């Protein structure tokens, strides 16, 4: 339906009658497919700038008798219905719980014939891990009649053991706090149906139906609907034992009144009795339009049953009837999404849903759009109202309320609604709905915490991070498709904020993930979408960082190429929590020389003497990296500033043990003689000086490398917890802790892995644990090596050889004598 | 065609494209058959080497007295080793490393050629040039090979005119990538290239 602006916030303010939900569904159940028939139904439309579909709005309208039925507090008719998008696969698990922490409720999806697979429920106990309520609908009924062809009994019995293994994990997983979570089919909390053909039917539909000819409540007549109810045929009567007086078998309710229907239509259609179907048509009151009278087969059945019994509305029936409201679920939920005192001014206006108090907005995920190369905020106002123009506290991941670190005060540009694929601005938004917001991708980089509260603690942060700890090279199969890669490239990092394009001094067009499996989806998109060009990608690498581990044996000396002027210089290590500092902003390249030495001084330990010589950092102009200024009485030094650091950028992005960037290095320039004619040092005498020298100071002061580490947390039943050990120990993982949820025998195992010990882990992982296992990883920290790079047989040495080789460098380490002053 | 057989020959930072050490073989062989003799090396940035092998060396403007225009190359690869690499950063402050060139000239050129003791580029030795060329600078086709400064190494200078009729071909020895700047490893030069790259004999005394 088309709605306008006026008629959204109209029903944005009516949060009792929202449901925040998505949907729990392997891909090859038809996912996709239930989804489509929602929006095709309920989808709304609004009476220029394009998004990733990231969420559907649904509109569904009930009655005064239905609305009665909903046990939580309601007002009006109208429902606003948030289906918010699902990734494609567990293995996306970060993102899996990106989309559950902003949902309310569920709707599950279960297959006929296999039941209740792995994947659907791994994802199900960490919804009800979330404390989100599940309703049930068996997909692919299609396939039990067509292909195997069952009887009614036994499709029913097989409805009694697929539900039956839904609730032995709800009981299980959902927290007892939320009370009896368990779907009935007779409770109108399980659809059956098939999206292929896009029927679906729930017990109180066919209640209602036959409600009238029994002069029956559909309370008592969808319970009959259900388990051991019979209407003897011969006497008229309803029964509790499937038999009669003479001890013969009485089919139950179900299969009568609701299976046997469907059953007629599907053996009257299928076997083209042309005389059956038009009487077998109008006792269900089944009109066929004119082309219509005319189809056969399956293209008639899937009309028949299409106008019998629409998918969208079995599914938005369970889901308006059933499913939390914003109001009724933050009151549970709040304690859990919020990481600070439960009795908090912030913590209790998330539970009342308090649209007056300040500000909790929670963002999700960063969503691309077609306004420049700019992102859109998306996310759920948990409390308080969300204003264009509104000034609000952007608080990140390290955010804390005592230090201002990862803190932006700024405003809000536009507020807007998230119509799927497009985009409509509103003045502001009510607590308890989805939203999207504009002018934040330079705060943000994918999840965080918006307040308007200078005490308010961040909500329950998912960890992220950009750093690329893998890479591969990119490389067309035809020279002329280039130009069409070029472009992939620079359209493959717009759509994701935490993949890296770059060039190597070499030329090589290189792309960079935060795991082995982000960057392989991005090679595909890049491969199909971006580019559509036949791509060479070479093997996946790990990326690793040189350093350095005490100061420069000597002093590093190099002149330039003209003889005239040269570079004295010393490296030395830098403190790993200096690095650190440098790396979380709190040391700022673009921040004040004064202000900033004095934290260096202070807090760090620095000369505040040398901390305020500072020329640059590096690799990027903001790295772990720095070059102090140590010269005494230097005529012109300034003038080969701007060429010192220059070189310094490309010295520190690809270093002299193996072209990887460097970290933790500090370059002190101890002198400094130039040419008294500014013509003779120019950028192409000084950059390569520089650039020499600290290699040569590099490689005196201890080389060393350092390699990513992930931290791992792999949710997993007691029983499989046992794999998970036996794939970290042979991995050269290190467990962290160990530790079991209250209630339920779900554990949750944190340790670090080595990102050259990843590949191929979540698939390891996934048969050592039978498929229980949920893992999730991010970068934690890089690991210096013991061992000496140098050495061709050492464990960095061996890394290093192959990397050198394969880059078609020398074999051998460069000694410091190649890069020093050849005298 | 003076490159010899195979691909496509460019220039690059990972370097000289197509040019093995036995193509130059070839190539060297098939220029002293057509009459041609080698007389030194040429280091210079990619583009410029591009413009020379496939367009020839053209007399432009050059940062020095009119007196000393023309073509440099030098006997030792080493020396001109020393300018294959960009003089001028780019935009973001990137010097790749350059080209090593090797220079031919028809025969019929070498009774142009003299050396002299004297260090080049400057008045003192204008004199004694313009004395074994037989005329006043600038050289034209001729050329003078001198340290290039005191106590340095030789270098070679041909005068325009002569410099237009050289064949320049790509060198088996490479720039270093990940040490611009550096100096050439004398191991790094193929024995192969070693064994083709000797000099003529110039006189000392006029014509
Ligand atoms: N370059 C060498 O190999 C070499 C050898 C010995 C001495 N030198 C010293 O270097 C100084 C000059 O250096 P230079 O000769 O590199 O710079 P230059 O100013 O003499 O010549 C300018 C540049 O133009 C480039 N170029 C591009 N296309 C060309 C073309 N078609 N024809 C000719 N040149 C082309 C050359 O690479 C050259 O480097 C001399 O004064 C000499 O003392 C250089």
């Amino acid at each position: 339906v088309a709605f306008t602006v006026d008629q959204m916030r109209s029903l944005m303010d009516k949060v009792t009658n929202v449901r925040n939900m998505s949907v729990i569904a392997h891909v090859d159940h038809g996912k996709s497919t239930l989804t489509d028939s929602l929006v095709q139904r309920a989808g709304i439309i609004s009476a220029g700038i394009t998004i990733k579909s990231t969420a559907i709005s649904l509109y569904s309208e009930m009655s005064d008798e239905d609305v009665k039925e909903i046990k939580q507090k309601t007002d009006g008719n109208s429902f606003l219905i948030n289906l918010i998008d699902s990734p494609g696969h567990v293995d996306f698990s970060s993102e899996v719980t990106a989309a559950l922490r902003v949902t309310d409720g569920a709707l599950v999806v279960v297959d006929t014939i296999e039941g209740v697979c792995v994947q659907t429920e791994t994802v199900l106990r960490q919804a009800l891990g979330e404390r989100i309520k599940p309703v049930v609908v068996i997909n692919k009924v299609d396939r039990a009649l067509l292909e195997l062809q069952v009887s009614k009994e036994d499709l029913y019995q097989t409805f009694a053991r697929t539900v039956e293994s839904v609730n032995v994990i709800v009981s299980t997983y959902a927290d007892e706090v939320l009370g009896d979570v368990q779907v009935y089919p007779a409770r109108g909390t399980v659809a059956f149906g098939s999206g292929l053909h896009g029927w679906a039917f729930t017990i109180r539909q066919f209640a209602t139906r036959y409600a009238k000819k029994f002069g029956v409540d559909k309370a008592k007549m969808m319970d009959r609907l259900w388990g051991d109810s019979f209407f003897n045929p011969k006497t008229k009567k309803w029964t509790n034992k499937d038999t009669d007086a003479e001890g013969k078998p009485l089919e139950r309710a179900f299969n009568m009144f609701i299976l046997d229907p469907i059953f007629r239509l599907f053996t009257a259609i299928m076997n083209f009795k042309k005389d059956e179907i038009p009487v077998l048509l109008e006792k269900l009151e089944i009109v066929l339009k004119g082309d219509e009278k005319d189809l056969e087969g399956k293209a008639l059945l899937k009309v028949v049953m299409r106008k019998f019994l629409p998918a969208a509305d079995a599914l938005l029936e369970m889901i308006v009837l059933h499913l939390p409201s914003p109001v009724t679920a933050q009151a549970y939920r709040a304690e859990q999404l919020y990481e600070g005192p439960a009795d908090d001014a912030n913590c209790i206006a998330i539970k009342n849903c308090d649209p007056k108090a300040d500000l909790m907005l929670y963002v999700s995920k960063m969503v691309p759009t077609s306004d420049k190369g700019r992102f859109y905020a998306f996310g759920r106002v948990f409390a308080g109202t969300v204003k264009s123009g509104q000034k609000v506290r952007i608080q990140g991941p390290n955010y804390v309320p005592g230090k201002k670190d990862d803190l932006f005060i700024k405003a809000i540009q536009r507020v807007v609604l998230m119509m799927g694929r497009f985009v409509e601005p509103i003045d502001d938004c009510p607590a308890g709905n989805i939203i999207g917001l504009v002018g934040i991708d330079q705060f943000l980089l994918k999840t965080g915490t918006l307040t308007t509260s200078e005490t308010a603690h961040n909500m329950k942060v998912m960890k992220f991070s950009v750093s690329p700890v893998v890479q591969v090279a990119v490389e067309v199969k035809n020279a002329n498709d280039l130009p069409k890669l070029v472009e992939g490239l620079k359209r493959l990092s717009k759509s994701d904020p935490c993949v890296l394009t770059y060039m190597s001094e070499s030329g090589e067009h290189i792309v960079a993930g935060t795991g082995e499996l982000h960057l392989e989806i991005c090679l595909q998109d890049l491969e199909h979408d971006h580019a559509g060009v036949p791509l060479k990608i070479s093997p996946p690498v790990v990326a690793y960082r040189e350093t350095v581990e005490s100061e420069s044996s000597q002093t590093a000396l190099s002149k330039s190429p003209n003889k005239h002027n040269r570079i004295y210089l010393k490296a030395e290590p830098i403190d790993e929590e200096v690095s650190l500092a440098i790396e979380n902003g709190i040391i700022n390249p673009r921040d004040d020389f004064k202000a900033r030495a004095r934290i260096m001084a202070d807090d760090y330990g620095w000369d505040v003497t040398d901390a305020r010589k500072i020329w640059c950092f590096g690799p990027d102009g903001n790295g772990p990296n720095l070059v102090i200024d140590q010269t005494k009485a230097v005529q012109y030094l300034h003038e080969i500033k701007d060429s010192v650091v220059a070189a310094f950028q490309w010295a520190t992005k690809e270093g002299p043990i193996f072209g990887e960037e460097m970290r933790s290095v500090r370059v002190n320039i101890l002198d400094v003689t130039l040419h008294a004619d500014a013509i003779h040092r120019g950028g192409g005498q000084i950059i390569p000086t520089m650039r020499r020298a600290t290699y040569a100071g590099f490689l005196l002061a201890d080389p060393k490398i350092q390699e990513p580490v992930f931290l791992v947390e792999i949710q997993c039943p007691e029983q499989a917890v046992g794999g998970i050990y036996s794939v970290l120990n042979k991995k050269r993982g290190q467990v962290v802790s160990e530790e079991q949820r209250p209630g339920t025998p779900l554990f949750t195992v944190k340790a670090y892995l080595p990102v050259n010990e990843s590949f191929g882990f979540t698939g390891e992982l996934r048969q050592a644990t039978g498929g229980q296992a949920f893992p999730q990883m991010v970068f934690d920290h890089w690991s210096t090596l013991g061992s000496d790079p140098l050495d061709p047989t050492s464990k960095a040495g061996e890394i290093v050889l192959a990397a050198r080789k394969r880059h078609g460098m020398k074999e051998e380490v460069p000694g410091w004598q190649e890069y020093y002053d050849k005298l | 065609a003076f490159l010899g057989d195979g691909g496509d020959v460019s220039f690059s930072t990972r370097g000289t494209q197509n040019w093995t050490v036995e193509r130059l073989l070839q190539a060297h062989r098939q220029l002293e058959e057509r009459g041609y003799v080698f007389v030194g090396y040429h280091g210079t940035f990619l583009e410029a080497a591009q413009s020379i092998v496939f367009g020839g060396v053209r007399a432009r403007s050059q940062d020095l007295d009119a007196i000393w225009r023309g073509f440099y190359i030098a006997g030792d690869p080493a020396l001109a080793y020393g300018y294959a690499q960009d003089q001028e950063p780019d935009a973001r402050g990137r010097i790749r490393n350059g080209a090593l060139l090797r220079v031919y000239v028809p025969r019929s050129s070498l009774p142009g050629f003299y050396r002299t003791s004297l260090t080049l580029a400057a008045p003192e030795a204008a004199g004694e040039v313009e004395r074994l060329i037989g005329h006043p600078l600038p050289l034209r086709l001729d050329a003078i090979t001198g340290p290039e400064e005191e106590g340095g190494r030789l270098e070679t200078i041909l005068g325009w005119p002569l410099a237009e009729r050289t064949v320049v071909i790509p060198s088996a020895i490479p720039t270093d990538p990940r040490n611009v700047g550096g100096d050439l490893d004398p191991s790094s030069i193929p024995d192969k290239e070693q064994a083709i790259s000797a000099l003529p004999d110039y006189a000392s005394q006029p014509g």
